[PDB]
């Protein structure tokens, strides 16, 4: 069973991509493809009860030696502990959904085996990713989920603005894929192998966990690398769930909590940066799938001060992950269905009422943001409040401003939450489409990823759930006030005259247009210089007339 | 409408026929005057260099200074490189003679 | 709804920029700068030197706090010191630069602990 | 200020385009349509107290004092239409042009297939 | 030996077939390059992995022109005997057939050749030819054929009479005996510079590149792109490192800040290309700088990695060239600007284009991610900033790859249709020695 | 011309002239584009200059 987690949703991407996909076409695409996760997902559950509560690891040999020169040694060989066992039973649970609802919205594309197949491609390349036991493996897991992302967001390759999007994601997580290089060449030659098992570091040099960091920064969207967050939204809404759930920007976070050879002040500066920059950044947008995102970069930022905190808040840090992905990916699903229910359209300010969409497509907006904003004894609740408590405890004085940039990110995620469904529901009705969707493949895609938030509060992720860490009631319950203050204030619709404050958050800080000139134009005039003056100027040797 | 293969395979030329074959340049591209002369005039672009001010000034800052300045990388890295293996200062080209090439035979 | 229609990106038809590799001409209207934002009218009208302008504020205002508590606040300010372990387990706990347990202000080797958790960067030789 | 294409109209198309912008502007910065619908009303109003002027540097003041206003009050994120141009269903999947097509042309004047020399 | 000389004698042979034969003229001249591939691929099965590092050796009197088989020869033989029958598929002539068969026996017999001399003179004696088949009368361009000639001409002038010293000094221009002997490091290391600096495109001796990589036909690119760069690095690997040492180590920085400014300036020069053939010919000089680095730094298993890098370029470059080869041929143009949509129309050429893309770029399961790790675990046990520099400059290959492919495959539709299945079978033995040495490159 | 009384004309042209940008500020954005992207050779060289020192400091108080 415990290979089948891994090699099977790489062979249905290859079945659907490959030539025999022209004997099956749409219709049979869709039963391949949701069969060959059905059968993933079973296969993770068993190495999830097997491992996480029977506590019993197992290593795989697959392939052989990959390569070995001279002392580098890369294998083709797993490892299946705590850590593996939770991602896996994570990804696989979270893509089986996204296939489920993809089968049915995707089915006017013309090309829909093709986006089946990518979406396959790209889960088997989570898989392998969190499946590895050394680094090089790993290697191959990271590029490929980003080759798979690149596929995915620009998939209407005919729209400029979509390849321009999958173009930039590319180039941005290329900066940090670099760092992440350099960073595995120090930690292999300081310490002699590439194994997981074998690497247990005290002391370092510094630059093992700063390009590891910078590394994990890019994939995980953090301060001054997510710029292609946001422009990863021109890809269809399956893509825009499963990579802001499950695969691709849950990697630099699993990659620093199965690493833990940090430095405290970087990661815990870098995550609250991101939390505030993040709210505030969804605090003010319109469009639909980019407050979402903006809301997918703050929990990043949390993730990251928590695995900043210690050993414990490594594994609260896996913890908020993994019941994260549940969550959000339902967000995404119901966005998705009230988008299609309104005519396409994703401007907030044309929608209202309770007609474009389904009765459950209302409660699975509802309850999976009930579940973000860490509303009482709902799946959230649990681990963003232990990776508070566990900042307002931490000895490093540096940990005390990052705790209450955390809490003022809470008040903004309640605030704009609120205001997401109050726009959707609440308002009277400002569209002209009326296209409510009623399928049987969505609805029970969404009531899967229900189901999974029921289960993390009934089956915690770790022992952390019920742990006491003994803080006054004023300390204790302020989130649950910062909540109902987000609340109160999104529903009564306020807002500000400071118009300029308003049009600088709105505009994203204009990161975006300070990187178009910053790095980008320089880059062009340099090559420039370097082929004008230099190859056809100072170094060209002319001829002799005569 | 040309017929270029016989029933039993065979391909014709069609020399002499009225029909226009279907062939190799079939779907060579309309050439546009003005992106043609573009490339002309980027492959040639060699005529047009200049010592004005600009080009002075910038082939002296960027690529005689990043030259310069991965010069002075290199020998900073030669030296650390041979300060962290135990070895005395080498002979690099024009350097005074010294210890080029460690000994196999000697424990540094 | 696939087959929706879309305006074409007509051709040149005069003398080409020396360097016309800046634009992104993909065949439909309209083509884009090769950058967003590198040429061309901003979102909202803002401009390079209002965000640099606001940002030469906005940007100690972020810093001001981390530099405060890193600087005039130690470890003293908690009500409990760190997490107790036995000798046997804390002495391998605390040979983490990473662990929180050299906070520990009341640990018999509280400056020894700190002082080999500097981070350096060249190992020296 | 205006760009040079509305600074190249006659007046009466310049103040007509004035207001229109005005009125998505308004749709820009509101919640909803059932919030816009005042202030439609009153910049509908706003516009109708400099209707009966006559004197043409105060026509000109305030024409140039609102489109002053319209500059700085551009909106980051407008509202379009998904299937327009700047909308987000704009250019998806287009129906093909036609592609000619070389039917068995391995099988044409073989043995003389490479690059000459 | 007698082996040689009787595949040498069958090649010679197409010239007295009759013209009017047009289908024994291609088969013989396909069979007379499909013989020599099976000829090394039995060498790989005779060689002993365990025994000498010099096997095989055949010594040929008092006229230099030893021979002799190591691993890298071996994988370079490997690599040419591959790609020459691609070459044999892309002419019409038998003035082609020749020139490319006459190239063959010259490359075959520089890669293993043990003799300084014997190395100046079978490799060399290809200049001409290079000329001809550059500067070709009505599609090809004298003035590149004038440059790469007259390149490769300075190169080999200033490395002449410093191979006459050590001849001089020693006895000999063998190098298992040059490399015992006490010769002028200096001299002769400042001479073996000269001429695999021109080779291997290195800064500032690199012009003659783009022009001729470039003005050449198809086939050409793919035998200059894929092998004739390569002789620079086996020119470094057999004949500098083992006889001047000395110079090896004094030259440190000076090849080290040639090859660092070569990759930077030739990396920010590829982006602002316009036309598809020399986006794909500058790439190839940051590839190579990454090789003489490597190769120079001599530090942990430096020979290996170069040649695996070297291997790794010559299967991923050839294929890009290929890919432009065929939109050439049949849409009459290298220039983007005519091109967009070719995914619509030319979907399992775009497949192939975006997989050699990934490769040429170093991503996993392609034979140049596991070159460009070790290759930088070479440079990085010197220092770690030599490997820093080519770590951070990694989004500036990305950058010039994807925009290429972005702006010729995706778009509004046109351009020529779909490959046939001749260039699908020149394309594929490429991809498979890919995906093999990418996957499972060594038991 | 077809779709141009639907997504718009062609006359507007783009306001741009293809220009390259100013020296100075060239100059100055590629420096810090140096500081920013090369910043472990900085950190090294800042590592070296500390070590030098302290043996500077050895030398002069050990010989006296
Ligand atoms: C987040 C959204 C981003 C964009 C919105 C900008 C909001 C900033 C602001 O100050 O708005 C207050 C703003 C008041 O501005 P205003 O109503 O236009 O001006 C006040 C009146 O003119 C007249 O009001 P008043 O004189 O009766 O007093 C109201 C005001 C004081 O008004 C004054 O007279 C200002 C004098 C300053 C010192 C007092 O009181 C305060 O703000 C005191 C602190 C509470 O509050 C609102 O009405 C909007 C509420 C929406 C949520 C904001 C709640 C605070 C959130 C805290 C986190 C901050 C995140 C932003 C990071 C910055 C980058
Ligand atoms: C005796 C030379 C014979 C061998 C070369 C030959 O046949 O050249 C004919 C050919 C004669 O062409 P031309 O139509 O009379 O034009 C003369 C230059 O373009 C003159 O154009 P220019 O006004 O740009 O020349 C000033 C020249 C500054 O000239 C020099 O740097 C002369 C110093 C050379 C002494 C060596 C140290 O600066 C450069 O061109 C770049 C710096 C050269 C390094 O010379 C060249 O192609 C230029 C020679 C430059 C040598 C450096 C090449 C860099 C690689
Ligand atoms: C400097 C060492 C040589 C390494 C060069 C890199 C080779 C590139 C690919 C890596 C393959 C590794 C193969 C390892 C086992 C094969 C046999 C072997 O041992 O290798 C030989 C040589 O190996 C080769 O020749 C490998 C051939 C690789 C070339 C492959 C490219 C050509 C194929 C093109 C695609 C064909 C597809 C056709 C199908 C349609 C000798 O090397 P060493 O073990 O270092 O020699 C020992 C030294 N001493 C005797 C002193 C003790
Ligand atoms: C022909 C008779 C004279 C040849 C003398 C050559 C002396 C050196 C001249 C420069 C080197 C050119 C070598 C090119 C070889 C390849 C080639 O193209 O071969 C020729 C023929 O080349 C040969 O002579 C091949 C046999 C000689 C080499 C092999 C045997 C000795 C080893 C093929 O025929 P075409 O080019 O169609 O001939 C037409 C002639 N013309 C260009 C003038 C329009
Ligand atoms: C072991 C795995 C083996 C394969 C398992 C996967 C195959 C089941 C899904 C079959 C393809 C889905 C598409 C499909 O069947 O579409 C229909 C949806 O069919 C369904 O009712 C839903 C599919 C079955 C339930 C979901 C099965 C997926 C497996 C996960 C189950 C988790 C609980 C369309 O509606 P209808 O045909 O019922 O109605 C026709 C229409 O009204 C008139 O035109
Ligand atoms: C002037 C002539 C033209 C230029 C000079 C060409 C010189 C001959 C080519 C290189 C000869 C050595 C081949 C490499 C090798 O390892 O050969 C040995 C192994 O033999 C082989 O298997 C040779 C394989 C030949 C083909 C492989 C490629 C090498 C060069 C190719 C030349 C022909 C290519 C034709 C292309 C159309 C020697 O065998 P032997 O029995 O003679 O030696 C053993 C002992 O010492 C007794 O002397
Ligand atoms: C264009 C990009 C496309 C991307 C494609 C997907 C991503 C791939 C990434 C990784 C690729 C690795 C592929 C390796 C191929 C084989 C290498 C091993 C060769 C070999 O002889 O090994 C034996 C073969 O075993 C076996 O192979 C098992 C025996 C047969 C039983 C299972 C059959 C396989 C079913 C797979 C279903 C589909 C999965 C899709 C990946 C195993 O033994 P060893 O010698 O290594 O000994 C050690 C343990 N005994
Ligand atoms: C009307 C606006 C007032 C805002 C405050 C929220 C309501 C709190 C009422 C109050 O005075 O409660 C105090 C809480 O203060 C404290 O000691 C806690 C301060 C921080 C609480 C913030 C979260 C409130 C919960 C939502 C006393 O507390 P008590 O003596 O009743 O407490 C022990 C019994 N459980
Ligand atoms: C010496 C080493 C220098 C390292 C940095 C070099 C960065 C070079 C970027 C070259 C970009 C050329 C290709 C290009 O313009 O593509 C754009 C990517 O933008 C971008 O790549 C924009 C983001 C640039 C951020 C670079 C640094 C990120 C980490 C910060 C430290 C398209 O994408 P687009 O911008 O038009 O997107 C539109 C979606 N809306
Ligand atoms: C390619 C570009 C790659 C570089 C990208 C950015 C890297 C920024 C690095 C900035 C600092 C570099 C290191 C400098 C400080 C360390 C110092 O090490 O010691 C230097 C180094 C080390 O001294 P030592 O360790 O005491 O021996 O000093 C030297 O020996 C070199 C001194 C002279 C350097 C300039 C020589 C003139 C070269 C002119 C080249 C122009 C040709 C134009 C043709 C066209």
């Amino acid at each position: 069973m415990f290979l089948l987690s891994v090699f099977f949703p790489l062979l249905g991407g290859l079945v659907n991509t490959s030539p025999i996909a022209r004997f099956l076409g749409h219709r049979g695409s869709s039963i391949i493809a949701i069969g060959c996760m059905v059968v993933a997902f079973i296969s993770s559950v068993v190495i999830y009860y097997e491992v996480v509560f029977m506590g019993c690891a197992v290593s795989v040999d697959v392939f052989g030696t990959w390569f070995s020169v001279g002392t580098f040694h890369a294998g083709w060989t797993f490892n299946f502990d705590l850590l593996t066992a939770n991602m896996l039973f994570t990804v696989t649970g979270v893509s089986m959904a996204v296939h489920m609802y993809a089968c049915d919205y995707m089915r006017q594309d013309p090309h829909l085996n093709l986006f089946l197949g990518y979406l396959s491609y790209f889960t088997g390349f989570m898989c392998v990713l969190v499946a590895a036991d050394n680094l090089l493996v790993m290697l191959v897991g990271w590029e490929g989920i980003g080759v798979c992302s690149y596929l995915l967001i620009g998939y209407w390759s005919h729209r400029l603005s979509a390849v321009k999007s999958a173009q930039k994601a590319i180039l941005v997580n290329r900066v940090s894929d670099g760092l992440l290089m350099w960073g595995v060449l120090w930690v292999w030659y300081h310490l002699g192998s590439l194994e997981y098992d074998l690497l247990n570091v005290y002391s370092a040099s510094g630059f093992v966990g700063l390009s590891i960091l910078i590394g994990a920064m890019g994939k995980s969207a953090q301060i001054l690398f997510h710029v292609w967050l946001a422009d990863a939204m021109e890809g269809p809404t399956p893509v825009s769930a499963l990579i802001h759930a499950a695969t691709l920007v849950t990697a630099g976070v699993y990659l620093l909590v199965r690493l833990h050879i940090h430095d405290e002040m970087f990661v815990i500066i870098v995550g609250s940066l991101t939390a505030f920059m993040a709210g505030v950044f969804g605090a003010t947008q319109s469009d639909l799938k980019r407050v979402i995102a903006y809301s997918t970069c703050s929990q990043l930022g949390y993730m990251m001060v928590s695995l900043g905190l210690g050993e414990t808040g490594g594994e609260a840090s896996m913890g908020h992950l993994m019941t994260h992905a549940s969550f959000k990916a339902a967000l995404f699903l119901a966005a998705g269905m009230v988008i299609s229910g309104n005519g396409g359209n994703q401007h907030i300010a044309r929608y209202g009422g309770s007609a474009h969409s389904a009765m459950f497509t209302m409660l699975t907006l509802m309850v999976a943001s009930l579940s973000l904003i860490g509303w009482p004894e709902l799946s959230g609740f649990y681990s963003k409040e232990t990776i508070l408590n566990l900042a307002a405890i931490c000895a490093d004085p540096i940990a005390d401003v990052a705790h209450t940039l955390l809490l003022l990110t809470a008040m903004l995620t309640s605030a704009y939450t609120t205001k997401l469904f109050y726009q959707c529901f609440m308002v009277d009705f400002s569209g002209s489409s009326v296209t409510p969707v009623r399928n049987v493949l969505p609805i029970l895609a969404m009531a899967i990823l229900l189901l999974d938030i029921m289960l993390k509060v009934w089956v915690g992720t770790n022992l952390l759930s019920g742990m006491l860490f003994f803080l006054p009631w004023g300390v204790k319950t302020l989130p649950f006030g910062l909540m109902v203050a987000g609340i109160l204030t999104a529903t009564a619709a306020v807002g500000s005259e400071r118009f300029t404050l308003i049009r600088f958050c709105g505009s994203r800080w204009g990161f975006d247009q300070l990187f178009a000139r910053s790095p980008v134009n320089p880059i062009f005039d340099l090559g420039r210089i370097t082929w004008a003056i230099g190859d056809r100027g100072l170094l060209s040797v002319g001829n002799l007339r005569a | 409408e040309a017929k270029q293969f016989t029933p039993d395979g065979k391909y014709m030329p069609g020399i002499f026929s009225k029909a226009k074959p279907l062939d190799r340049s079939t779907q060579w591209v309309h050439k546009n005057p003005y992106i043609e002369a573009w490339y002309y005039r980027r492959d040639h672009f060699e005529n047009e260099f200049v010592w004005n001010y600009r080009t002075t000034i910038e082939a002296l800052w960027f690529l005689g200074g990043f030259t310069a300045a991965a010069y002075a990388l290199s020998v900073f890295a030669f030296r650390q490189a041979d300060r962290r293996s135990g070895y005395p200062k080498r002979q690099i080209l024009g350097d005074e003679p010294a210890m080029v090439l460690p000994d196999e035979r000697q424990f540094y | 709804g696939a087959g929706a229609p879309v305006k074409l990106a007509p051709r040149p038809d005069k003398p080409l920029p020396t360097w016309y590799e800046l634009w992104w001409d993909n065949g439909y209207y309209p083509g884009q700068p090769a950058a967003d934002f590198m040429f061309g009218a901003w979102p909202g009208n803002m401009t390079e030197t209002y965000y640099l302008r606001f940002w030469s504020v906005f940007g100690l205002a972020l810093a001001a706090p981390f530099y405060y508590v890193a600087n005039f606040t130690d470890e003293t300010r908690m009500p409990m010191v760190p997490q107790q372990y036995p000798a046997e387990v804390r002495d391998v706990l605390v040979q983490r630069r990473n662990s929180m347990l050299k906070h520990d202000f009341s640990a018999p080797d509280f400056k020894e602990v700190k002082d080999r958790a500097k981070i350096y960067w060249t190992p020296m030789y | 200020m205006a760009s040079e294409v509305v600074l190249a109209l006659p007046h009466k198309l310049r103040v007509m385009r004035m207001y229109r912008t005005g009125l998505k502007e308004l749709i820009n910065w509101s919640a909803n349509r059932h919030e816009w619908y005042p202030r439609a009303y009153a910049l509908r109003q706003e516009f109708e107290d400099s209707k009966a002027l006559t004197d043409r540097e105060e026509i000109r003041k305030k024409l140039e004092h609102g489109e002053e206003l319209l500059a700085r009050f551009r909106h980051w994120e407008p509202l379009i239409k998904p299937e327009f141009v700047g909308g987000t269903a704009y250019s998806i999947n287009p129906a093909q042009p036609k592609l000619k097509f070389i039917p068995n042309y391995d099988a044409m004047d073989e043995y003389k297939k490479g690059d000459h020399l | 030996m007698f082996i040689s000389v009787l595949l040498i004698l069958f090649a010679l042979c197409v010239t007295l077939i009759p013209e009017a034969h047009y289908h024994m003229v291609r088969v013989w001249s396909f069979v007379a390059t499909i013989i020599p591939m099976w000829v090394v691929t039995w060498m790989w099965w005779n060689f002993d992995a365990s025994g000498h590092g010099l096997q095989m050796l055949v010594i040929l009197g008092r006229s230099h022109l030893a021979f002799g088989i190591d691993g890298v020869a071996l994988s370079l033989m490997l690599l040419t005997t591959v790609l020459f029958p691609i070459c044999m598929m892309l002419l019409r002539t038998v003035a082609g057939f020749m020139t490319f068969i006459l190239l063959e026996v010259l490359v075959l017999s520089a890669l293993c050749v043990l003799d300084l001399l014997g190395f100046y003179i079978l490799f060399e004696a290809s200049l001409i030819l290079l000329f001809l088949l550059i500067g070709r009368a009505p599609y090809g361009s004298l003035e590149a054929a004038y440059k790469i000639v007259l390149y490769t001409m300075a190169g080999s002038l200033v490395l002449l009479p410093t191979l006459f010293m050590i001849y001089s000094e020693c006895g000999t221009t063998n190098v298992l005996y040059m490399t015992c002997a006490y010769n002028h490091q200096t001299v002769l290391g400042w001479g073996l510079l000269a001429v695999l600096a021109v080779k291997i495109p290195l800064m500032p001796v690199h012009l003659w590149l783009p022009e001729a990589h470039v003005a050449a036909p198809t086939a050409g690119s793919v035998l200059l792109a894929g092998v004739l760069l390569k002789l620079g690095g086996i020119g470094f690997l057999r004949f500098m490192l083992p006889v001047v040492p000395e110079f090896c180590v004094s030259v440190f920085p000076l090849v080290s800040t040639l090859c660092l400014v070569s990759f930077l300036f030739s990396t920010l020069s590829t982006l602002r290309q316009i036309d598809l053939k020399k986006i794909v010919a500058y790439s190839s000089i940051a590839h190579m700088s990454m090789v003489t680095l490597a190769i120079f730094s001599q530090s942990e298993f430096s020979a290996y990695s170069s040649s695996f890098l070297m291997i790794a370029h010559g299967l991923i470059s050839p294929a890009l060239f290929l890919i432009v080869g065929i939109l050439y041929d049949r849409a009459h143009t290298k220039f983007i600007l005519y091109f967009s949509g070719l995914g619509a129309s030319m979907p399992i050429g775009s497949t192939l284009f975006f997989l050699f893309t990934l490769g040429n770029l170093a991503f996993p399961l392609f034979p140049n991610f596991i070159a460009e790790v070790l290759c930088m675990v070479s440079i990085f046990a010197v220092h770690e900033l030599l490997a820093y520099v080519f770590c951070v400059c990694q989004v500036l290959g990305a950058a010039y790859g994807f925009w290429a492919f972005n702006r010729v495959v995706h778009g509004l539709p046109r351009g020529p249709a779909d490959v046939t299945r001749t260039e699908f079978h020149t394309v594929l033995p490429l991809l498979i020695g890919a995906v093999w040495l990418g996957i499972k490159p060594m038991a | 011309t077809s779709l141009d009384h639907v997504f718009g004309d062609n006359s507007n042209k783009l306001n741009y002239n293809f220009e390259p940008m100013g020296m100075g500020s060239l100059f100055i954005r590629t420096m810090v584009m140096v500081g920013v992207f090369f910043f472990p050779v900085f950190i090294m060289i800042n590592d070296d200059y500390k070590y030098t020192s302290f043996l500077d400091k050895v030398a002069a108080a050990k010989a006296a």
